DNA sequence: ATCAATATCCACCTGCAGATTCTACCAAAAGTGTATTTGGAAACTGCTCCATCAAAAGGCATGTTCAGCGGATTCCGCTGAACATGCCTTTTGATGGAGCAGTTTCCAAATACACTTTTGGTAGAATCTGCAGGTGGATATTGAT
DNA sequence: ATCAATATCCACCTGCAGATTCTACCAAAAGTGTATTTGGAAACTGCTCCATCAAAAGGCATGTTCAGCGGAATCCGCTGAACATGCCTTTTGATGGAGCAGTTTCCAAATACACTTTTGGTAGAATCTGCAGGTGGATATTGAT
């Protein structure tokens, strides 16, 4: 009945447990881990759907997606992200 | 009696404030000066009591970012001391200028 | 004078932490003035959403949209 | 059940990113790819400056990561550096840094 | 044989290319650049003619910023004549410092 | 063809009359090749988006759109060009 | 028919800009008034910028107004000025401005 | 076949001045101008109809969009104008 | 270099503010059949991009000479740093009291959806004039004598 | 002060490229009629924001003493500005051809509701512990002799 506040909280910390389980995240820490997710969470979807209005496309894909990736991150983080976002997809589709 | 030579303590100053990452603004002072301002704008207005840290956490961060930029100022004019222009020219070319 | 209140003390603690040695005594005031200015600039916007949504508390997510449109983002008051 | 995420072989929330991506940008048909990619991208980005943050922390003789540890990791790479102009990262403090023009003398 | 101290032409060019507008580098010379930089990164591509001039337009305005706030730069070192450590300034207080 | 350092099509002369038009009376030597860097690197930044939204719509030409869009990323909106 | 732009008293084409407005924010609804308000506004502002780069082109004894005369206009003009951050006026020019340091002699 | 201002920004144009004229590159720049603008302000009042979980954008939106986009002294008349042209329209009829 | 006044670093202890683990309701993700949409495929069109070509002058390149700028250096007046001092006020912790958000539930008011009628834009074409570019000379700025 | 060398500012002229009117097709607004839907309104619960009061400590304002820094002043080395010389390469303009951007018609594969059943995620409580904070014995740093 009352306020159910999502975040990305959960998940950062598995993450981080999940390669380091001796090694906490302070409150304020995930605070900010929340904030970053947020924030390029929002460039990129951003982004994505700016990529598509010039392409006249009527749907979001993760081609935009990439795209989108490639124009928002440096030079090293963006060929990773994108090798990690295709291995992503592709597992996602070589099942179900 | 023992005198610390002009510039080490500041320089002792220095690193002591780097390393910490605590206001430095004496917090009733800073609220005061929101609501003030705030006030200025829209009366009778209430603040979530984050609302005050996170202008403060912005404000602080702001100036120390501004001080950076100064301090390469007066070391660019061979000097050690900002003065008020390293600052004017420091905005200027971030182009807030006024 | 609320402002003032932005003792020289406090003003000479960030430029510490801005890296800065020496310090001009016409310093203080000047920081008294660009410091006013960026407040000023930040909490009208807050306030013109605290207003827009119809509200009379300016709450952590108007500073945080305020500080973003300036240009200025900031991570940590989003929850 | 089983969850997109979990057949996608990540943690982030690949459903509630599908969500978000809706409610906010609303007038958009959504492939299944586009949910999937963000959340595999902002893991590995979590990931990514979890690591560096960590190895702040340890470097600090601290078993907790703090701000000031995200800060002085993102601060110190490059990469991550220029991904976040703008971003002030709250009570993470600056760089420790010193001209050598202030330094004492030798 | 009549000729002009050093500076009084310079201040004649200043005037003079404030007051017009023309692009000031070669178009062609330009376009190679254009050209040779974008081979770099995908063969085999083209390019409308309003492209090749939107980016010269865009790097013409771009230095001549960089101009304007080197000079401020020299300037506040107390020098008239522009140096590499000025535009290394300007450039680190902008943000672009990469 | 071949394209190879064309980066020294950016004359002295040239630098120099954006120097002018920058306000700017004395120049460095030093200047003119720490400018054709700074340049080179602007130029390949705008270039690089650019073609990233040409290769995105699946073209083979870059549109001047395209480039008022990559300028745009970077921040700075460029007139005079719009469709 | 009677154009909403002539109902509202404006010269920029109201329908055409709720038709805009929709094309760009599909999602929401678009009151009839928005499509209005923002007519008027943009021919306020656009007024604004022919008044001064007319005189600018009178003064420079022009019949015919160019960039540079949105520029000078714009430049000299402390809140379009500001209103126009980042913003490259092409065949624009630059405000004329020498610094005093730079004039020779004494 | 591709729209603009144009015939507008001339209309206006003709108003503060008749005996004056524009070159098409001068015409070409009144477009960003509006263009991007225009994007701008529909930019923040979704941006604003969003934040307060909103599904209308309205006059209220673009208004308080136009605040926050514009300097202070353009940003009034702006406000009046549009106040004044939305109070015109909503009795047109 | 040798004191010696001070600051800083490191080893060790521990209560607790705060991080972590845990016990269940429930909004939301996953599952299913059907209805609505989209963008890749493919043949086709004409717009505009690339490559040529020959002429030639505007403009780049190279070398010489020297003016004046930049910086090294000496010097001193005095603004900021360091420090002891007297003490105002920010800080800390509790504290109901009600302003005031976020929830919900109902419904008149106001876009949306799908058509059909009407015309304000737009592209192309016919028509016009501001001004680009050369011409000459009077005026002002420059720099040497 | 005076004058010779040059560059600047200006009033006139005029053909023509480019701006300004002129015409009719056609997306596209402007009417109509329901179909669907917000979002203000009345109603109400409760998370927090504010107002007052009352300490001790931690600052802060201050004022005295002077180190050394910023800024002025002098000087000369050599590096950039001015300039004339030699001529290349950018520009300018017309020409051809096709690569390919833009449009159009359409079949199917992907997403979108409408909706029901299945738990992962959140909230508040129960259990848990990293690091602040204090002591101190030793080393390092700064500063004077």
């Amino acid at each position: 009945k009352r306020g159910r506040k999502e975040s990305y909280s959960i998940y950062v910390y598995k993450v981080l447990k999940q390669v380091h389980p001796d090694t906490g995240i302070s409150s304020k820490a995930m605070g900010i881990m929340n904030s970053f997710v947020n924030d390029i969470f929002e460039r990129i979807a951003s982004e994505a759907s700016r990529l598509a209005h010039y392409n006249k496309r009527s749907t979001i894909t993760s081609r935009e997606v990439q795209t989108a990736v490639r124009l928002l991150l440096p030079g090293e983080l963006a060929k990773h992200a994108v090798s990690e976002g295709t291995k992503a997809v592709t597992k996602y589709t070589s099942s179900k | 009696p023992h005198r610390y030579r002009p510039g080490t303590v500041a320089l002792r100053e220095i690193r002591r404030y780097q390393k910490s990452t605590e206001l430095l603004i004496r917090k009733l002072p800073f609220q005061r000066l929101v609501r003030e301002i705030a006030q200025d704008f829209k009366t009778d207005l209430r603040f979530q009591s984050s609302a005050v840290m996170a202008l403060q956490e912005a404000c602080e961060a702001y100036l120390v970012g501004l001080f950076e930029d100064t301090n390469l100022c007066a070391i660019h004019a061979k000097r050690v001391t900002i003065m008020p222009k390293d600052i004017q020219l420091a905005r200027r070319i971030r182009g807030e200028r006024a | 004078d609320n402002i003032q209140g932005i003792t020289k003390p406090a003003i000479r603690r960030l430029a510490r932490r801005g890296g800065v040695k020496r310090i001009s005594g016409l310093i203080y005031e000047e920081t008294r003035g660009v410091l006013k200015v960026f407040l000023e600039n930040v909490i009208r916007d807050a306030v013109t959403y605290t207003e827009h949504a119809k509200r009379k508390t300016v709450t952590a997510m108007d500073v945080v949209y305020a500080l973003k449109r300036q240009g200025r983002t900031l991570y940590g008051f989003g929850g | 059940k089983t969850s997109r995420s979990a057949k996608a072989g990540v943690i982030f929330p690949v459903g509630r990113m599908l969500r978000y991506i809706k409610k906010g940008h609303p007038k958009y048909r959504i492939g299944v790819g586009a949910p999937v990619y963000m959340a595999a991208v902002l893991e590995y980005l979590t990931a990514e400056i979890l690591e560096l943050a960590v190895n702040a922390a340890r470097d600090n003789k601290k078993g907790r990561v703090t701000p000031r540890h995200i800060l002085l990791a993102v601060a110190n790479d490059e990469e991550l550096n220029q991904l976040l102009k703008g971003v002030t990262i709250a009570s993470g403090g600056v760089l420790p840094n010193i001209h050598p023009e202030l330094l004492a003398k030798k």
